[PDB]
């Protein structure tokens, strides 16, 4: 399980502050509008392990 | 690599291929179409 959201440096230029080039934060939100048809509706997943 | 590292652009996100790295995969007969536009239609460079 990963929970972190610290700034992800992509390029070789060091990034230590906020939104900038070649450094972004990972999380990006799902888009769930009523207009979207099949393939974009909430699917509920349950996994059982023994 | 020079295009990736050099920070002088405004859009370098490829709609066709993964932006990880392309110096590894091999293709043939590279295509490239260029033009000049006014600054107001910068939103047209997208699939569709």
């Amino acid at each position: 399980r990963d929970i972190s959201t610290e700034i992800y440096q992509a390029g070789s230029t060091p990034c230590n502050g906020v939104e900038g080039f070649n450094c972004y934060f990972p999380l990006q939100s799902y888009g769930f509008q009523p207009t979207n048809g099949v393939g974009y509706q909430p699917y509920r997943v349950v996994v059982l392990s023994f | 690599s020079v295009l990736y590292n050099s920070a002088s652009f405004s859009t370098f996100k490829c709609y066709g291929v993964s932006p990880t790295k392309l110096n590894d995969l091999c293709f043939t007969n590279v295509y490239a179409d260029s033009f000049v536009i006014r600054g107001d239609e910068v939103r047209q460079i997208a699939p569709g």
